């Protein structure tokens, strides 16, 4: 992280979803950042667990991507990411992510796509 | 192939079982798990311990004959009585064997410490079921083995030590009070020879290893045995001297001078207290001379966490915390025993500056007994003033928020005799400190936080003058270091100690309104800061002083206009115009604990009138366009809004209770159309959506203003004075707008909350309205039966709510069970029962409360014929089902109220309380007492449920529970008994005859 | 660099949901009982390298208890469980410390008071002192707000590693690979994306 902007930072709570058992399971909650490396001008999300500081989201903001409303949620976005490598091998999921507030979500997607535009470039 | 071993029409291949173990054990993922599973059935085999002789020989894997051990232990404690004696003999001796050859052998005794201990443990369980009656010679025998070798003598003192913990330390849960006795008994018999054997290793041997083991085993002696086998021997000596010289032996021997510390001991006696005073005498000077100086910094070695000084230093803390609590004034009069008193109180405050929360708990427990002691006993507070003195800074230094309630109050009871026994001391300490913050020195935000928790904790303890000095000094200084500090960051953490401290002051603020107006006004100025912690810590601070301080804003105050409530109320919408709402609603409570305060009706309700007059006005406006538009309530803006008015009415109702009515009077019918509307929403979004509907923002909006309108009903009724405005007013349009509607939506659409409500209604007014509680229980006990009775986990607060209400109208209005069509008190019952058999704490508590209720109810009517059918259908029911809960082992929790239910329900029939007779006509000779009937039914009902009891030990049992059923500690005993009994195989049916 | 930790206590106390949180982030609402027990390797990064604790969650329940002893063999550290909201666990924690030391004579073990979250809390602070005269650090717990989550793990890699100092340190983050929708999946992520957006998330009222 040390070769990358600080583009947005925002505490959060992700999930993933588990087809088999269909439901949500979370798998992380605080820091989400938007890093753009210095070098190739490309942002990826970054988020680390409360404690213990272990990656729960690391993924390229695809330009492909669209935040999708939760039905149980108006502070919540689901969206379709193909390749996340938080636990190693790049693994497609079904992430939601979920604020403090309407108002962060709201800022969130602002910035998800504003960081979308410059991964088109 | 792994699953060969589960196959006994074979032979055992060993080699195999040892691929299995070593697979488990050493192996990983998919071949650990599936060997786990192999072993656990195999172990689980009952004819697995067949097997067991065979492993211990020819198995060359030692965690396959642990496995066998275990296996063999199931059997000794569970089916050894089956055994014929040849065989209980052949695997004593297999078992004493394997540990006398396994010492015997140098290298096996040095690596196979898992395996030896796990046979040691073995061998106790031996002796619990043979010892002494049916083998007299063990411990003579064991006594003679230890001179032939130093490896056994060492193994011997291992099994001693099993041996104390099984019978005095673990014996209470895990045998009969006749067979704990038993075996006290038959270990004090022969411990003067054990004891020998113990002294003599300690005095002449040399192996650290056995010398430790000796030491181990006397850590478990001294839990039980007379002091005069440690004050009329050398032992003391021993352990206080050259025992704390080797390090070896230092932990064991710390460990063992503890216990010494808590015998009971003669208290007239100057010999024994020159003893006592001697041991802590040489324990001291061994500490000083062989491992730290007085001088010592404890905080920096245990910091460092070299070998195991952290443990020594742990075990140094309970050792002097412990012998001092019981005899420092053997120490305080006696000047040449002065250097002493104070050494070990100064290892005390070194032992205090150790970072570690929970050996600071340790030596602050002790110091809350010292400084209590100095508060109250005549000439002894001056022996410890430079002991006092160090301990103010360590406390200061150490102060935790109030939000660590045990720790904080701890800390602040310590701090407050501290402060008493020298003020000056403390004030120069806190102001000293103060100015380390100012100069930078020590300045951080924990330690600026650290020092105000301290200074706020101390409040009430100066004169007040000398607080007035103090306090004014303290606001300067903070004033002076937010001045100084730059930055937003640092600004408010200062901002947040002023107002903390001013908060812990309410005798300051009483004294000088000027002051206190300025601070109100200034937390007012906070509320507008956007800066975070700033407006909660605003919120939280003017409570706070409004609860402190209340009767200063209600009258009016010399050179005041107005009563400053009046000059809050009239500028409440700049002053709350930037908060949160949970913020606004702290406010508006503030507000009304103020209002409270005038007694004066007229007044106090034109105050609440101003108070609630922008919620009011807005409700108004909703009211008026809701009614004219039912649409209006589609804006989950509206929603919100609506939401939040009902929530700012249960804060101020909350401050206010009784006195709330007026505001309660003016909404109350609106409020219950309004809980109308909703309802029809909610019901009609699920019916076009799905019970998804309910996850939905909009609906949770919608349920929020339900459950706050039953929230502000429940609040007002859980606090009314006036019970015949609550029944005339209240009561009828409350249970027409909430009952129909939970009846009548789908499970996952009724509000808990309604049962909740209703339990405070029947709690409160249930006398009262004999009608409106059978309406409650027509309208929720069996729809709500049926949501809970599938499952112990499906809708859990329905599943309390429900037990609670059933609870409360069992308790008040039991003339609405009696009205129940008998398919409903069935129900009733089942439901009752049901509750029994619940994990979940508060519902199974609930459970066995309504059953000894409803059979307190049913006796209160006498001999007529609902209590006669009741007996005749139920008893033996709630007999049979507190019975299986009891027995079970899934319902430990709740066995005290199984049993005052039991004692109860046999008591009835000792006395002949019950009119009919319980069993149907022909079943017995027609003339036959219920107390002879109960007795065959019960012998009947545990034969069945217990088959491997005998007739001997249930009907000993049986007489022993009846003799005792006017006798609940002794019941309990005899019920313990049985609980232990059923678990094993030949059980002594005299063991309930234990008295 | 890996060492065997034992996890003991009374069935229902939150061990498989305090180790589930540590492995995958997730918090498992439902209570399905241990039977014997459940091996997870567990990595943390330290400011001395990694450290893997072979976590053996034990059944508390006695009728899943298994192999019971037979899994502390050679553990080298050891968490006792209890639940502050059930008074009878922590009556039971010296049950599980004695059957413990008899294995494992002299091992770093954490007694863990769980489910400090739930307000009506049963078993005070005041009547925890069973960890002193043992030699058992002690830390109230919350699997669910994640209340002192990682304390237990940090104070025993302290103890294993014998550095004090020892902190969890940041695994730094590997740039994330670049990617092109595959167009065959397309009809696929509709519907899983469907499906998944009309699952409500949990705990809707929690602060995140
Ligand atoms: N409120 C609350 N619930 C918790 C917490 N930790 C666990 N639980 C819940 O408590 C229950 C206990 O779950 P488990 O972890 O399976 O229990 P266990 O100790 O592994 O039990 P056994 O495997 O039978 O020994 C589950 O319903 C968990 O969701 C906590 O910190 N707070
Ligand atoms: C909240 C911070 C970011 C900025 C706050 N800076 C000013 C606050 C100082 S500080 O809170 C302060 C200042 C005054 C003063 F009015 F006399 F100055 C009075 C008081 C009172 F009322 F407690 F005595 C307190
Ligand atoms: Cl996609
Ligand atoms: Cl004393
Ligand atoms: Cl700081
Ligand atoms: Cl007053
Ligand atoms: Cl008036
Ligand atoms: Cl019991
Ligand atoms: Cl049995
Ligand atoms: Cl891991
Ligand atoms: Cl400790
Ligand atoms: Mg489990």
């Amino acid at each position: 992280e040390e070769d990358e902007e600080v583009l947005y930072k925002v505490r959060a709570k992700l999930f993933r979803f588990d087809a088999d058992a269909k439901e949500w399971k979370e798998r992380g909650t605080g820091d989400c950042k938007f890093l753009k490396n210095k070098k190739t001008n490309k942002v990826r999300i970054l988020m680390r667990r409360d404690k213990t500081l272990k990656i729960c989201a690391n993924h390229i903001i695809a330009p492909e991507y669209t935040l999708k409303p939760n039905v149980g949620s108006d502070r919540s976005w689901v969206y379709a990411c193909t390749a996340d490598i938080a636990e190693g091998e790049a693994e497609a999921f079904t992430f939601a992510i979920r604020f403090g507030s309407k108002e962060n979500a709201d800022k969130f997607k602002e910035e998800f796509e504003k960081a979308q535009e410059i991964n088109k470039k | 192939s792994m699953e060969g071993i589960l196959d006994f029409s074979n032979d055992l291949d060993i080699a195999l079982l040892d691929q299995v173990v070593s697979t488990f054990y050493q192996g990983e993922g998919v071949q650990q798990k599936q060997a786990q599973e192999i072993l656990t059935k195999f172990q689980d085999n009952p004819d697995a311990w067949e097997k067991v002789d065979q492993i211990l020989q020819f198995s060359t894997n030692p965690q396959s004959k642990f496995i066998a051990l275990s296996i063999l232990d199931k059997l000794i404690t569970r089916k050894w009585k089956l055994l014929p004696n040849d065989h209980r003999i052949g695997i004593r001796n297999f078992v004493v064997g394997m540990i006398i050859s396994m010492c015997q052998d140098d290298e096996v005794f040095k690596t196979q410490k898992n395996l030896i201990n796990k046979s040691d443990l073995t061998l106790v369980q031996i002796l619990k079921q043979e010892w002494p009656q049916n083998w007299p010679e063990f411990i003579p025998e064991l006594i003679g083995s230890s001179s032939s070798s130093v490896n056994v003598c060492e193994n011997n003192m291992i099994v001693l030590k099993l041996l104390s913990e099984e019978v005095f330390d673990f014996s209470a849960e895990q045998m009969t009070q006749a067979k704990a006795l038993h075996l006290k008994n038959s270990m004090s018999k022969e411990f003067e020879q054990i004891f020998k054997l113990c002294f003599q290793v300690l005095e002449q041997g040399s192996s650290s290893s056995l010398i430790v083991a000796t030491l181990e085993s006397l850590l478990r002696y001294l839990h039980w045995i007379p002091y005069r086998y440690i004050y009329e021997t050398n032992i003391l000596e021993l352990l206080s001297t050259k025992f704390m010289t080797s390090p070896d032996t230092r932990a064991i021997t710390l460990k063992c001078l503890t216990e010494v510390s808590n015998l009971k001991i003669p208290q007239d006696n100057d010999l024994i207290k020159r003893q006592t005073v001697l041991f802590f005498q040489n324990t001291l000077q061994q500490i000083a001379t062989s491992v730290m100086p007085v001088t010592a910094d404890l905080k920096a070695t245990y910091a460092n966490a070299n070998g195991n000084d952290q443990s020594f230093l742990q075990d140094l803390a309970m050792f002097l915390t412990t012998y001092l609590a019981r005899n420092r004034a053997l120490l305080e009069s006696d000047e040449s025993l002065r250097e002493l008193l104070l050494n070990a109180h100064q290892y005390l405050i070194q032992l205090s500056k150790i970072e570690e929360r929970e050996l600071f708990k340790t030596t602050l427990d002790y110091w809350h007994n010292l400084v209590a002691d100095l508060f109250y006993e005549p000439l002894k507070k001056h022996i410890y003033e430079e002991i006092c003195s160090q301990l103010r800074l360590v406390i200061i230094e150490n102060m935790v928020r109030p939000e660590e309630i045990q720790l904080y109050k701890s800390e602040r009871e310590v701090l407050v005799y501290l402060t008493h026994l020298n003020v000056i001391d403390t004030e120069e300490i806190m102001i000293s400190k103060l100015a380390r913050q100012i100069d930078g020195s020590e300045w951080s935000w924990h330690n600026i936080n650290t020092l105000s928790w301290a200074i706020g904790s101390i409040s009430g303890t100066m004169s007040e003058d000398t607080e007035k000095r103090f306090v004014v000094t303290v606001i300067k200084d903070l004033l002076g270091l937010t001045e100084q500090k730059r930055g937003k960051d640092n600004k408010a953490v200062v901002a947040r100690d002023i107002m903390y401290v001013v908060g812990e002051y309410p005798r300051f603020l009483k004294a000088h309104w000027n002051f206190l107006r300025t601070v109100i006004l200034k937390l007012f100025e906070f509320m507008h800061e956007t800066h975070e912690g700033v407006q909660d810590m605003a919120c939280d601070t003017f409570i706070k002083i409004v609860q402190k301080c209340k009767y200063h804003f209600v009258i009016q105050q010399p050179r005041e206009s107005e009563p400053f409530i009046q000059t809050i109320i009239r500028d409440i919408q700049k002053t709350t115009a930037d908060l949160q709402p949970q913020q606004v609603h702290t406010f508006y409570k503030a507000c009304g604990i103020i209002i409270s305060e005038e007694r004066s009706v007229a007044e106090r309700n034109r105050l609440l009138s101003d108070l609630m007059q922008l919620p009011n006005m807005a409700w108004d406006t909703i009211v008026e366009q809701s009614t004219a538009n039912p649409t209006l309530l589609l804006d989950s803006e509206t929603v919100k809004i609506i939401a939040n008015i009902i929530k700012t009415n249960v804060a101020v109702c909350t401050s206010m209770g009784a006195d709330f009515y007026p505001q309660l009077g003016h909404i109350y019918y609106n409020m219950l159309q309004l809980y109308r509307a909703v309802s029809s929403m909610i019901s009609t979004q699920v019916a076009a959506e799905g019970l998804i509907a309910t996850k939905t923002p909009k609906v949770r909006g919608l349920r929020t203003i339900k459950k706050e309108i039953l929230k502000l009903v429940e609040t007002y009724i859980s606090k009314a004075r006036n019970l015949d405005d609550v029944v005339k007013v209240l009561v009828e349009p409350l249970l027409n707008a909430v009952l129909e509607d939970y009846m009548n939506n789908v499970p996952d659409a009724r509000d808990a909350e309604v049962l909740n409500c209703m339990t405070t209604v029947v709690e409160k007014v249930g006398h009262m309205i004999p009608q409106g509680v059978i309406l409650i229980l027509q309208s929720v006990f069996e729809c709500t039966l049926d949501m809970i009775n599938k499952d112990f986990t499906e809708y859990p607060e329905h599943r309390v709510e429900f037990y609670k209400l059933l609870k409360v109208i069992n308790e008040k209005s039991f003339a609405a069970f009696l009205e129940l069509p008998p398919a409903a008190f069935k129900l009733f019952v089942d439901a009752i029962c049901w509750a029994f058999k619940h994990n979940n704490r508060d519902v199974e508590v609930n459970g066995l409360q309504i059953a000894l209720d409803l059979v307190k109810n049913i006796e209160r009517m006498g001999n007529v014929p609902f209590a006669n059918e009741f007996h005749k259908n139920y008893f033996f029911i709630f007999v049979s089902e507190t019975f299986f809960v009891l027995t079970d082992s899934d319902h430990k929790s709740g066995f005290s109220k199984q049993a005052l239910l039991l004692m109860k329900l046999i008591s009835l029939v000792y006395d002949n309380k019950i009119s009919v007779p319980l069993y149907q006509e022909a079943e017995v000779p027609q003339g036959t007492s219920n107390q002879v009937y109960l007795s065959q039914y019960l012998a009947n009902m545990l034969s069945n449920a217990f088959p491997h009891l005998t007739s001997e030990q249930i009907a000993s049992f049986l007489s022993a529970l009846t003799k005792q059923c006017k006798d609940l500690v002794v019941f309990k005993g005899t019920l313990r008994d049985f609980l232990v009994q059923i678990k094993e195989v030949g059980g002594d049916p005299t063991d309930y005859l234990f008295a | 660099v890996q060492f065997k930790l034992v996890l003991v206590g009374d069935g229902g106390t939150g061990k498989t949901t305090f180790v589930k949180r540590h492995l995958t982030g997730e918090f498992e609402k439902k209570y399905v009982a241990t039977l014997g027990v459940e091996v997870h390797p567990l990595v943390f990064h330290t400011n001395r390298g990694p450290i893997k604790f072979n976590v053996w969650d034990t059944a508390g329940l006695e009728k899943f208890g298994g192999l019971r002893d037979g899994y502390y063999i050679q553990a080298q550290c050891a968490i006792i469980m209890f639940d502050v909201t059930s008074r009878v666990t922590y009556k039971n924690v010296p049950n599980w410390h004695r059957d413990l030391v008899r294995v494992c004579e002299n091992i770093p073990i954490v007694l863990c008071g769980n489910k400090v979250d739930i307000k009506d809390r049963k078993v005070k602070a005041k009547s925890i002192v069973f960890h002193r005269k043992k030699n058992l650090q002690y830390y109230d717990i919350s699997a669910k707000s994640n209340y002192n989550f990682e304390k237990p793990f940090l104070w025993l890699a302290r103890k294993l590693i014998g550095d004090p100092n020892l902190e969890f340190v940041a695994m730094p983050a590997a740039a994330p690979p670049e990617v092109v929708m595959d167009p065959a999946l397309a009809a696929q992520y509709e519907h899983d994306l469907e499906v998944a957006q009309t699952t409500a998330l949990p705990d809707e009222d929690d602060d995140l």
